[PDB]
């Protein structure tokens, strides 16, 4: 009878893997606060991961990975990319990105409007886009719209010329799902998921921004054709796959699916040594929201990396049963795969 | 030459310290009845061993160490066991009744008893050193005498020994080999009241040379001895400095290893702890046991050096280990770990080599190694210790539990959260270095 | 990768390599606290023995 | 060397001590006469504690056999190890104890009590360093609970910071000989939540239904239900007695099973418990899961019924202590509700080589649990149900008492069940 711990009760993953678990009648959930557990599904902060792995007699496990951080924070990504040889500064996937801090607070805003003139004097586009983890072609609203806050913030280029789906002539994001176990194996889920947008792409008009930014949550609040073409805003492997062939005569997996494979496997492996417990006397593992963009050029591009992200709705069960399989049964074993390994040197 | 006396203190450091000494005899050749034919200055000489061992008229060579422990069923071993010939009775000081595991008990209730006591015990090895340097004070974190007594002992030093420095061997409680609840009362009483007063302290948490023992060794359960006798290894090798003609004074321990004084304790990586039972192994490279000072499972306190910030780290080699070996290392291992130092220190290493391998205990558990290396680096990532005990504290304590037998003896409750809030201070000058 | 200071002997040596460079309570209060303690431990085993007398 | 000086008061008191000694006596290799035909020097490393060394090489219990009739005592001096007890350490008057609590504790027993004391100091000052004193006795009766009472209250002003341990029998309705034992258990009580450190609450309806249910035996005696209580007295001193890395003193196992000052009563348990199939091999897996079982435990409480503060397992004998370690480890995390959380390791474990006297391996149960209140619960149940009637009250006023130190005993237990309510949530 294994036991486990639930310390993020806002967790619509792992509020099912719970459910699970205990539907196994082999998992028994304990106090929040008693420390006798082989399975810990932890707080997205200040996890203490320091008071892990020091009780006798028990394999414990987590479900993040101490130090992916790095990876998911906005600030932290682009400074993992230029900085690590295995990405280079010249990372061919990931929009020219640079790290401002507010003038009230290294810095790089010297080195982005050095990389901002050059594109004004070329005739080329040049407009940026600037996010925090807390629209405009002008480098001083930018830089001035920084200054008004008070977090660090990023500039990085804004795509200007992303693939449109028809009808509608609309942008969108791609949600892939990875999971990596114990082990560190990289599984990526089968199932991805499109989260379109539901008013016709404006290159003219930055200012309304429901037509550039795909979130879940704007297109349901101020978008006026929110559920059109897609219900939800969500489109799945399949349809998009099958509009691919169509349209353009090509497929997901060649178009698009390559070139994400590629891009998960190059971040997980870039900072392996560094957070994975192989030799630790306690184990990790974590599901990783990858979220990436296509140009016109069917290019796929990196935008960020969420390392505590929801799914959606109607993939809830399959993806929370496969961790509960290969992450969790894999470490603490009961009494065809929906992840596609993506093999690798340790 | 400047001599350095040894003070062991409770059940954990005498125990040790009698696994220490039969190492350093062991090494500097001396004999069980106190001979060394290998030294011809009869009676008397200023040699790196010296600083370890007093010489008489008759050419007995004896250790400057001094045992205290409260209860007399400890000490007694040695007394009667194979190195009684070595010590005299005043170098071992017993009480009859111990602390039964209480701090209070230890440092007020029985200690101000004893205390005047030791200090004059001590005075007598001091009256024979032409340069004291310091005191190295072996004792338990959850012990009552470990942990109480060595408090006041530790404050009485500074009196009488203020330019003196101080260095411990703190053992960190363990639970599989710990039959005590109080012990993280204890150690939190202990590191509070003794901060101030040490220099440079190393923890050795027994759940790490638990673990070890039973993966390195094969011991399904290991006892106190195969411990013990692994610890002294490690012990060895950081004062084989002080022994032998190599890089030297216990001052260079503090300037060294410790930038901040508070955060005073390194953290220890021994390599490679290899079988005796094992028919034969494959003599690690410099490389691969230097590769090894990086792998928790070989620290003398379980935590993730990855996700802290160094600022200091020596290689200590013993055996056949050359210069160019260690740099061809080094810059191998650079290129593979994850080593990120503040910003305040320089990235380096002092590296120290002994040519004279790491000497075995006959019919011990560790298997002789042609070159062993070990390394001590003060990251922030020991601070995770403290978070753990602070933690077990902060449970039993918000219920007040086992607190009426420490007021039994005369200690305020005050004195708990005022010890508390200097650990919470201590783990927040660990974040305020290591953390961005 | 610069090695400094290397030092040598017949039992061993010592160097540094460097790959990058940089960016008390007095004897009376003992006194104090120790009989300030066993003050307290009088006046608890008093209230015991009065507690018993009655 | 750390004596412990051994005191045995009352008809039950003394017959149970009595067993004790026979049992600890084999164990040490001490025959009836005093002197020592073991095989180990394992038996020699620790005698002191228990046995005083007299001329010849002989061993004397450390024991003081004190009862107002005596009856009993003529038992045991006639009994199998009679011979072996200091024939000075007989203390004993004629009146009795009725029976009643007052007599023993402020009438006939305050006029033989300095006797004792007389015996006790003797004992102290020969020994070189007191760890502390154990007295066995019920709670039923009026010597062992009214006078032994009296007496720990006398041994805690002339040895105030000496341990003070016992083992108690609590009257139970299924095995009673007075309907005044609700009396005698309450006032005795109160007494021991304040002068005692240890007190192994021991229910004679739990060795009843253990003797009877378990060890099929059809009409129990109570030769049966202390045999029980010899082999668990023999257990819970093991780490005592014997050599091994444990060490310990009386207070070092206080200050680790004792949270609170007044939460210092156990439930303890022994096993194997067999009835005669008996000479089956017992594996680990089988000593722990009975150990921790309800019917081996003798409080007549069911530990599912409240949280344990402490826990010590005690083995002995040839075992794999890897395998014991494992064993312990399991079940624990079994029934995680059942421990408390913020005592963090209150479970722990001693091995030892020696096991008891035929037994290939047995187990040893110490328990501090909140389970335990429902023992009380029942005490003040039959209490109040005589008191507020002021049934029998004429036995005790006519002695001196007055109905305000009844109320008194009643309130003093009813918050010590509280304390234990408290500590459950
Ligand atoms: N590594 C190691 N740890 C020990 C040894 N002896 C005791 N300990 C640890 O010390 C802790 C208890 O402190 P002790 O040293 O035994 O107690 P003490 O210092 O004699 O003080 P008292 O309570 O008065 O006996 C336990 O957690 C043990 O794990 C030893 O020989 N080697
Ligand atoms: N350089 C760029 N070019 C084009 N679009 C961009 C962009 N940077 C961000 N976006 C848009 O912003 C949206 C994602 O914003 P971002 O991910 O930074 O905020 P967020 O983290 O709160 C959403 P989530 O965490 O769910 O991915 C995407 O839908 C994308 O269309
Ligand atoms: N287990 C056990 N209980 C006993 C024994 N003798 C008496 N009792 C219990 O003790 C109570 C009576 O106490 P008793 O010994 O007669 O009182 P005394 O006057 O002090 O000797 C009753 O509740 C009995 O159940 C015995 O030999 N074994
Ligand atoms: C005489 C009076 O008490 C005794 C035995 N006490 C005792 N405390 C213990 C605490 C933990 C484990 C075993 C213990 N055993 C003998
Ligand atoms: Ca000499
Ligand atoms: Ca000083
Ligand atoms: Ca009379
Ligand atoms: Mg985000
Ligand atoms: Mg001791
Ligand atoms: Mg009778």
């Amino acid at each position: 009878m294994y036991t486990f711990v639930v310390r993020d009760e806002n967790s619509s993953v792992y509020a099912e893997v719970s459910r699970l678990l205990l539907a196994t009648g082999q998992w028994k959930r304990l106090r929040k606060d008693n420390p006798r557990f082989n399975l810990m599904l932890g707080e997205r902060n200040r996890l203490p991961f320091g008071r892990l792995g020091h009780e006798p007699g028990l394999v414990q496990l987590v479900n993040y990975y101490r130090g992916a951080d790095k990876l998911c924070r906005k600030a932290s990504l682009v400074k993992l990319i230029k900085t690590s040889p295995e990405l280079s500064e010249s990372c061919t996937w990931f929009p020219e990105s640079y790290v401002i801090y507010p003038t009230n607070l290294t810095d790089e805003r010297e080195v982005f409007l050095a990389a901002y003139n050059r594109r004004r004097e070329g005739r080329e586009g040049n407009v940026w886009i600037a996010k925090s983890s807390a629209i405009s072609s002008e480098a001083s609203e930018l830089l001035d719209f920084i200054d008004e806050q008070g977090q660090v913030h990023v500039i990085q280029k804004y795509l200007e010329k992303p693939l449109l789906l028809e009808p509608g002539h609309r942008k969108f994001d791609i949600r892939s799902w990875v999971l990596v176990d114990h082990l560190y194996n990289i599984y990526l889920y089968r199932e991805g998921v499109l989260r379109t947008s539901s008013e016709p792409y404006n290159s003219a008009n930055f200012q309304d921004k429901t037509c550039h930014l795909t979130n879940h949550c704007i297109q349901k609040e101020y978008s006026k054709n929110y559920g059109r073409y897609e219900e939800g805003n969500e489109m799945f492997f399949e349809e998009f796959n099958q509009y691919l062939m169509d349209a353009l005569n090509t497929t997901l997996e060649n178009s698009i699916l390559l070139q994400i494979k590629h891009i998960i496997r190059s971040c997980l492996m870039c900072i392996e040594p560094a957070i994975s417990t192989k030799h630790l006397h306690y184990q990790s593992f974590q599901l990783f929201g990858f979220d990436f963009m296509v140009d016109e050029e069917l290019k796929v591009w990196l935008i960020e990396v969420n390392g505590a992200p929801a799914c959606a709705q109607k993939l809830y069960a399959e993806l929370c049963q496969g961790i509960v399989d290969v992450a969790i049964s894999s470490v603490f074993p009961l009494a065809t795969s929906i992840f596609i390994k993506l093999h690798h040197h340790h | 030459m400047r001599e350095c006396i040894s003070i062991h203190v409770g059940q954990a450091g005498v125990q040790i310290g009698n696994a220490c000494w039969e190492l350093y005899c062991l090494e500097h050749g001396i004999q069980p009845d106190g001979q060394m034919p290998s030294d011809k200055t009869i009676g008397g000489g200023d040699d790196s061993f010296n600083t370890f061992f007093s010489e008489t008229g008759a050419g007995k060579h004896v250790p400057r160490a001094v045992f205290v422990d409260l209860e007399p069923t400890v000490i007694d071993e040695v007394r009667t066991g194979t190195y009684r010939q070595l010590f005299h009775p005043e170098q071992l000081i017993t009480g009859k009744e111990d602390a039964a595991n209480n701090y209070a008990r230890g440092h007020y209730t029985i200690g101000k008893e004893i205390i005047d006591l030791v200090l004059d015990r001590i005075r007598k090895l001091a009256d024979q050193c032409t340069g004291l340097q310091g005191f190295l004070v072996f004792h338990s974190f959850g012990g009552g005498t470990g942990s109480g007594f060595t408090s006041l002992l530790m404050e009485r030093l500074s009196v009488d020994y203020g330019k003196k420095s101080k260095l411990e061997f703190s053992i960190y409680p363990a639970p599989q080999v710990s039959t005590a609840v109080v012990e993280p009362y204890n150690s939190i009483l202990t590191t509070h009241t003794t901060l101030e007063h040490s220099d440079c302290a190393f923890m050795v948490d027994n759940e790490a040379i638990y673990d070890i023992c039973r993966r390195n060794l094969d011991i399904e359960r290991p006892t106190y001895t195969n411990l013990n006798r692994l610890i002294s290894q490690i012990v060895s090798s950081i004062t084989a400095s002080l022994r032998f003609d190599g890089a030297v004074d216990l001052t260079e321990f503090q300037t060294n290893l410790v930038p901040y004084p508070r955060i005073h304790f390194p953290l220890a990586t021994y390599a490679p702890v290899i079988s005796a039972e094992k028919a034969y192994h494959e003599q690690l490279s410099v490389a691969e046991i230097t590769n090894a000072c990086f792998e928790p499972a070989n620290q003398m306190v379980k935590c993730d050096p990855r996700h802290g910030k160094y600022m200091a780290c020596c290689l200590l080699y013993r055996g056949d280990v050359v210069p160019k070996d260690v740099n061809a290392a080094i810059a191998t291992i650079k290129t593979k770990r994850s080593i990120q130092f503040v910003d305040w220190c320089p990235t380096g290493f002092k590296v120290g080599i002994n040519y004279q391998p790491p000497t075995v205990v006959p019919g011990g558990d560790l298997a002789k190694v042609q070159r062993a290396v070990c390394m001590l680096s003060n990251t922030t990532a020991i601070a995770e210790a403290w978070a753990r005990l602070d933690h077990k504290f902060d449970l039993m304590y918000a219920k007040r539990a086992f607190v009426h037998w420490y007021v039994g003896e005369g200690m305020e409750e005050g004195e708990f959260s005022e010890a508390r809030e200097d650990m919470a201070a201590l783990e927040k000058d660990y974040e305020e270095v290591g953390v961005d | 990768m610069e090695v400094i200071e290397l030092n040598k002997c017949t039992s061993g040596q010592s160097f540094e390599v460097i790959l990058k460079p940089p960016s008390d309570p007095s004897l009376e209060e003992i006194q104090k606290k120790l009989e300030a303690a066993e003050e307290r431990r009088k006046y608890q085993e008093a209230e015991l023995l009065k507690h018993l007398a009655e | 060397m750390r004596e412990i000086v051994h005191i045995q008061a009352g008809q039950c008191g003394n017959q149970i001590g009595a067993k004790f000694w026979e049992v600890i006596s084999d164990e040490h290799g001490i025959d009836p006469t005093g002197s020592y035909h073991g095989d180990s020097d394992l038996q020699l490393e620790r005698i002191n504690v228990y046995y005083n060394e007299a001329t010849g090489n002989k061993y004397v219990p450390r024991a003081i056999l004190v009862d107002l009739e005596p009856g009993t005592m003529d038992s045991v001096r006639s009994g199998p190890f009679g011979q072996i007890f200091r024939p000075d350490n007989f203390v004993f008057g004629q009146s009795g104890a009725g029976n009643n609590w007052a007599k023993g504790h402020y009438t006939e027993g305050a006029e033989l009590v300095d006797s004792v004391l007389d015996v006790v100091r003797k004992e102290s000052e020969s020994c070189d360093c007191l760890q502390g004193f154990q007295l066995t006795h019920s709670l039923g009766g009026g010597t062992g609970s009214g006078m032994g009472t009296l007496l720990i209250s006398k041994i805690r002003e002339e040895y105030p910071d000496r341990i003070m341990n016992t083992f108690s029998v609590m009257p139970s309705p299924k095995v009673s000989d007075t309907v005044v034992e609700p009396y005698n258990a309450t006032l005795s009580v109160h007494q021991l939540v304040e002068n005692t450190d240890e007190t192994y609450c021991i229910d004679n309806e739990a060795l009843y239904d253990i003797c009877f249910r378990t060890l099929k035996l059809t009409t129990p005696t109570y030769g049966d239900l202390n045999h029980l209580v010899s082999a668990t007295m023999s257990g819970v001193t093991t780490c005592l007695r014997f050599p091994g890395q444990l060490n310990a003193d009386l207070r070092k196992l206080a200050v680790n099973m004792v949270p609170f000052p007044r939460l210092h009563f156990f439930m303890p348990g022994f096993a194997p418990l067999t009835s005669r199939q008996q000479y089956r091999a017992l594996t680990v897996p089988e000593l722990t899961q009975q150990m921790f079982d309800s019917k081996n435990m003798m409080a007549a409480c069911d530990p599912r019924h409240g949280r344990y503060l402490t826990v010590a397992a005690i083995f002995r004998g040839r075992m794999s202590m890897k395998e014991v370690d494992e064993q312990m480890l399991n079940v624990q995390n079994k029934n995680s509700s059942y421990f408390v959380e913020w005592i963090p390791n209150n479970v722990k474990t001693a091995v030892c080589d020696i096991p008891p006297r035929g037994l290939k391996m047995s187990a040893t149960f110490i328990g501090n649990s909140t389970a335990i209140q429902e023992l009380f619960k029942r005490i003040s149940e039959q209490f109040t149900a005589m008191f507020r009637r002021k049934a029998f009250l004429h036995w005790y006023t006519g002695e001196g008492m007055d109905e305000m130190e009844f109320t008194e005993a009643e309130s003093n237990m009813n918050d010590l069940v509280s304390e234990y309510q408290q500590y459950q949530d």
